[PDB]
């Protein structure tokens, strides 16, 4: 994997530029989303029952 | 008249290849740019798979230490992981491919690139053909100029 | 503990002495510029305490009626720090157990032990006056408790009349102001806040009512559990609750502009409610008196 | 003894923690009654409540969980008189059945007992309609609602057991037998809610008593000691040197009766003050012996002390065979006996320190 | 005009080939040397992440079955597993990987050998590219055996 | 994976026609009538027992 | 000597494709039929797993909510998953293949095509015959065209 | 998958003789020998020593 | 002429065929019955391994319906499935390739293999070396017979 | 696959350097200190909480 046929050496892979800082600006708000849309969940359903 | 006959050749071959390439030319500006049409909307199908990922695991975090019990939360997330396996093998049945990650991605890409050729309507067989027409003659090209088998002096 | 050493009086043997004038200065004022200087004990003294102690009235006249008449030691100090911080930091404990065998009647000699441990020759004027002239009699419960309240009640009455500012009564402010003698937050400034604005200022306030706050704020951690309670449950507190709150602290009933200062100095993002948390706060901040 | 027992112990007290309360009362349990046109509760004896709160203790294993000795009662079967599982006089006979006992019941007494007395005194001081503790049922609603928020945290409703509403009517069972009466009318006062809390104590306490065959009504002085220390992790070292240490003296025949018993457990009601008292014995020079202890115990708590009692409370509580008993160890292992395991159930301390440590950062953003 | 082109050409490019390989002679040393100091950064994060789940599988141990319940540590059980299958996806996003270890060891090396070579201002693409002519040339070599011997 | 060696762009790839109504039209009814012999085993082993 | 060899060449492959696109007529129009009753059984086959999924979700779904308890069905539906992965270890030690669905589908496709040609009497033995020819022919054809090419 | 590169159909699958009533038959007994073997190993652990 | 002397050049090449397959023949059979032992050897591994399965399943289903509880037994059953993973995980780094069923069954055949050929000792590389050399000669024999091009 | 394109035989499986007793070894360490700190995360727990 890490040659070729040729025994050349194969570039350097791409990184999703800023990308970590990506990943977790986008897992913090869904968290908290799925924390508030089902604390509205909770607050609705204790009512209807 | 060996080699102007040879050279009159490889220029008939190569201004075929010229003229293909400036056909080539304004059809490849619709194609990048719907191709990067097509690719901002994939690339939000792949954010958006993992803020599914995330707000899943929110509401389950949630429920479990605030406003229910493991005892209820339990079942659930046995259901959610059988569903999961049924879906990945629902997804099986409807088309004829595994829930891989490249490949599915591939696959929306590619199937957002004929929504929006489909849209546009440009000329997506033509630019197959022509598209296919440039590396065979590239190719043959390359099996022309050979230094093992010399025709150019 | 240093500020014995800061406020002595006398001086024998080495021993520093307060007078109980000095421990007035001690009590209602942190510091003063006064020096606190230091004599020494001639033989009068052990007879200064007898002609204070044959003069002085026993109740919550005793101190005023001796002024410098008086001998404390530091753990009589330490021991008159204990009365007026911590109350039932164990007195019926003590004369259960330190002379047994009986009735709760203590003797002399336990006396000097009592003092160093509950803290944790000569006499002063306090064996002097529980067990007689030498030793002759036993101190009663009873008495010593009427002795605790009639003294903390002197103490009171030693606020009131020097935070008077020369009044009969305590206006509102007077009596805040006075409240916030041992007060040092960053919420202070807000904490003065509805002092010069949210206040109906003057309003002049009786003793009465004042020995009524101070007993208050002795049974503290009852209204702690019930404004707990108010925690652990979304019933706002308003005007008959803490009136009810209170009383279940004591068993007594008070003023209401004491009552409302304390609401308008303590809403704090919500309205005509009790800041309850924070103002136990601040009266612990009042009752620890610095540590 | 056995590996299989030792490995049941280890699961049962991380149930006695740890848990949560319903699986708990589900787990205990082993009676299910069928109401033969409804369907079957759920109920378990007094024995089983006190397996319950006790650690340390099993139950056999075809009660285990969820798997009861069914006993179908009511229906076409004509029934004149079901068993008395409670003596008559009980608590839990008092209780809406012959001696058994709900899960709405299994909540209420875990509140009731496992809460000082202090707290129900403001309780009802504080929702009465006077401030003087004359209380209804709907502030009696209002006190149950919020000290089950103060042991059992993390309580749930599955909707399927009693967790629902229907534990209101249980507790409105027991008024209705026992505290309101039939028409649910009067109020109860202080005193006679306070009166009912120490019987109820004192009926447990003789089951927990009960529980070991007191031959001839006395309990050997190493079970004895064992029931002393029954929250507690291992201290069967000490136990042994207890034992070992009354092994020199002549007095391990001679048993408890229960009214010795009933006295020092009502005199650590009053023990939790008398750490000041021992506390000034330290450093007054007098010596921890039991001359003295059963002397102040006889003047603070006024309750009469043998001295065979105290013969075996201090030689487990003295420092190790050195003839001298120990302060705070002995106050923290009776505040652990006296709360039977309380605080924090089914623990996510980690929430508590998360707030700390937010606390910390409004302390720095002071800063 | 035919075969004599091959023998000369064929004596030239073993030359040009013995040329490309007294070139590269040099400079391969310093390509293994960074082979090495990438390698074996890789295989310590590669042991270092089986130490990582040797701790997880071990913190896990002792909260259960010292400190706490099971019941109590089911639920953190369950989202460690949860979180995992999140990460792999995470790391799907990342780069267009499917994470799997031989292409995840694949990744890592190249990222340790591309720092190895810049750190070290190794002249990669001299590298490569001579090494793809020395292929080009092995290749020739392999065909001008053949139907100069088998036609 | 996108493109060929002539870089020629793949074609289409299929969905069969209404297929998502397909599947979800055998995923409930089968949930349903594993849902009823739930029951039906439940009641015929209380009936033993 | 190629001129006279591909005048004949290309006659003679063209002839050969021909009288081989007329050999393959009768077996493929029996091939079509027999590989569609083979898709119609795969398709029922996938359909049935599916069937399978959903079912013992439903069974699974009523007890731990109306019936039974989770905590005394939690072992069962551990064990069934248990069960799974000795099923997918028991298809590879049976099949000398991993179980993946692709590979898996086209396991039962040539099952359920091979049933098809033995109860058919299929020349499978010449079908892929003829078209091993007519594979052998269209590369010479186009090593014919390419160097026409040149 | 199942059509050669040359068009053709593929070579037919092969199973293993018996090797369903082989798993039929290897499951059930080493099954038994799991229901077994605790049987025999936990009643001794409570037999010999408990540390 | 050409005619015999190329059909010679074809005749001795089938000749050296002849050869290739001629000096495989007392070597062969050593490698068809070391084949056929780490065969049966591959075989007991794998109905070995459904064994395993089978008693690891039925230990858990003595114990955890009716021998015991269920609540006890799942942590010992999360900690085996979660120690399968790490197992899988190890036998990645501890060989440098990846867990799937026949590619490691193939290893392990592949490892039986080599175990045999150690004790035969029988000159495994100059066979499979005589096997390059025969398929390189059956391409030539390919190559050379082009029906498309006339010789 | 064992088996070549050309029929020849596939290399010799290297198993790396004595891994089942160095393997074994690394697990153990890394588990006592995981548990010695859970240990003490534990009793931190209770610090802090006091």
């Amino acid at each position: 994997v890490i040659v070729t046929r040729s025994g050349a050496i194969l570039p350097k892979p791409v990184k999703m530029s800023f990308g970590l800082l990506r990943v977790f600006s986008i897992v913090i708000p869904f968290l908290y989303v799925g924390t508030l849309i089902s604390k509205n969940f909770a607050a609705l359903l204790e009512e209807h029952d | 008249c060996i080699e102007q006959h040879q050279l009159n050749k490889e220029r008939e071959l190569i201004e075929r290849l010229e003229d293909l390439k400036e056909q080539l030319a304004p059809l490849e500006k619709v194609r990048i740019e719907i191709s990067r049409k097509a690719e901002k909307r994939t690339t939000l199908v792949l954010w958006g798979g993992l803020a599914y990922m995330a707000t899943q695991f929110g509401i389950l975090a949630r429920l479990t230490w605030w406003e229910y019990s493991w005892d209820i939360m339990e079942p659930v997330t046995y259901f959610i992981t059988y569903g999961s396996a049924m879906a990945m093998y629902a997804y099986f049945v409807m088309t004829r491919q595994e829930y891989v990650y490249p490949e599915a991605r591939d696959r929306q890409y590619l199937l957002f690139f004929h929504k929006g050729a489909k849209k546009s309507r440009f000329d997506l067989e033509k630019y197959n053909q022509l598209k296919d027409a440039i590396a065979q003659a590239e190719m043959d090209l390359k099996r022309l100029r050979d230094p093992l088998q010399v025709h150019l002096p | 503990k240093q500020r014995f050493m800061q406020f002595s009086s006398l001086e024998h043997e080495g021993e520093y002495y307060m007078t109980p004038r000095d421990f007035l200065f001690s009590v209602m004022f942190e510091q003063m510029e006064r020096k606190t200087s230091v004599k020494k004990l001639t033989k009068k003294d052990i007879e200064d305490t007898l002609s204070g102690i044959q003069t002085a009235g026993c109740g919550s006249t005793f101190f005023r009626d001796l002024g410098d008449k008086g001998l404390i030691s530091y753990t009589e100090y330490l021991f008159l720090l204990t009365i007026l911080t911590k109350p039932h930091s164990g007195f019926h404990v003590a004369f259960k157990m330190l002379d047994t065998d009986g009735n709760e009647m203590i003797e002399k000699r336990e006396f000097f032990k009592l003092q160093k441990i509950i803290s944790k020759e000569i006499n002063t004027t306090l064996q002097m006056r529980f067990f007689g002239k030498r030793g002759q009699r036993k101190l009663h419960y009873k008495e010593f408790r009427r002795f605790m309240e009639n003294l903390q009640t002197e103490i009171q009455e030693m606020e009131f009349l020097q935070f008077s500012k020369g009044l009969s009564f305590m206006r509102k402010e007077d009596f805040a102001e006075w409240l916030l003698f041992f007060t040092n937050t960053e919420n202070k400034d807000i904490y003065w806040k509805n002092v010069r604005e949210k206040l109906s200022a003057g309003e002049s306030i009786s003793l009465d009512e004042f020995k009524s706050f101070c007993h208050f704020t002795t049974h503290l951690e009852d209204f702690a559990i019930a404004m707990q309670m108010f925690s652990l449950a979304h019933r706002p507190v308003r005007l008959a609750e803490f009136k009810r709150a209170v009383k279940v602290a004591t068993g007594q009933e008070l003023s209401n502009n004491i009552l409302d200062t304390v609401f308008k100095i303590f809403d704090l993002d919500g309205d005509e409610c009790l800041s309850h948390e924070e103002f136990l706060g601040v009266l612990k901040n009042r009752m620890h008196r610095g540590l | 003894s056995g590996f299989r027992d030792r490995k049941v112990m280890e699961y049962e007290n991380r149930i006695r923690a740890y848990s949560t309360p319903d699986k708990i009362f589900r787990y205990f349990a082993t009676l299910k009654v069928i109401s033969e046109p409804g369907e079957a509760e759920v109920f378990m004896t007094p024995e089983d409540f006190v397996r319950s709160i006790t650690p340390n203790e099993k139950q056999p294993e075809h009660l285990g969980l969820d798997q009861y000795i069914i006993k179908r009662f009511d229906g076409k079967k004509i029934s004149q008189e079901r068993e008395k599982f409670a003596d008559e006089g009980s608590i839990f006979y008092t209780l809406g059945e012959c001696g058994l006992i709900s899960f709405s019941d299994y909540i209420f007494l875990t509140t009731v007992l496992s809460t000082p007395q202090r707290n129900f005194e403001i309780a009802f001081k504080m929702f009465d309609l006077n401030g003087d503790g004359e209380v209804d049922m709907e502030e009696f609603e209002q006190v149950q609602s919020i000290i089950r928020s103060q042991t059992s945290m993390g309580m749930r409703h599955r909707d399927r057991p009693t967790t629902g509403n229907t534990l209101k009517s249980g507790l409105c069972s027991a008024l209705t037998t026992y505290f309101f009466g039939a028409d649910l009318k009067g109020k109860l006062t202080i005193k006679n809610f306070l009166e009912f809390q120490r019987k109820l104590q004192h009926d447990v306490l003789k089951l927990e008593f009960e529980r070991h065959d007191p031959v001839d009504g006395r309990i050997t002085e190493r079970q004895f000691g064992g029931m002393l220390l029954a929250y507690s992790g291992v201290q069967s070292k000490k136990l042994t040197a207890m034992q070992r240490q009354l092994k020199k003296h002549f007095k391990e025949g001679k048993g408890l009766t229960f009214q010795e018993v009933e006295n020092f457990f009502t005199f650590l009601k009053n023990i939790n003050d008398v750490d000041t008292a021992l506390s000034f014995y330290h450093m007054a020079g007098a010596s921890l012996d039991k001359v003295t202890m059963q002397q102040v115990a006889r003047t603070v708590a006024k309750v009469e002390l043998s001295d065979h009692v105290c013969d075996v409370v201090f030689a487990l509580f003295d420092c190790d065979g050195n003839g001298e008993l120990s302060n705070k160890e002995f106050v923290s292992i009776m505040k652990q006996r006296l709360m039977r395991g309380l605080e924090k159930p089914k623990d996510m301390g980690f929430t508590r320190l998360m707030q700390a440590m937010w606390k910390c950062a409004q302390e720095t953003a002071w800063d």
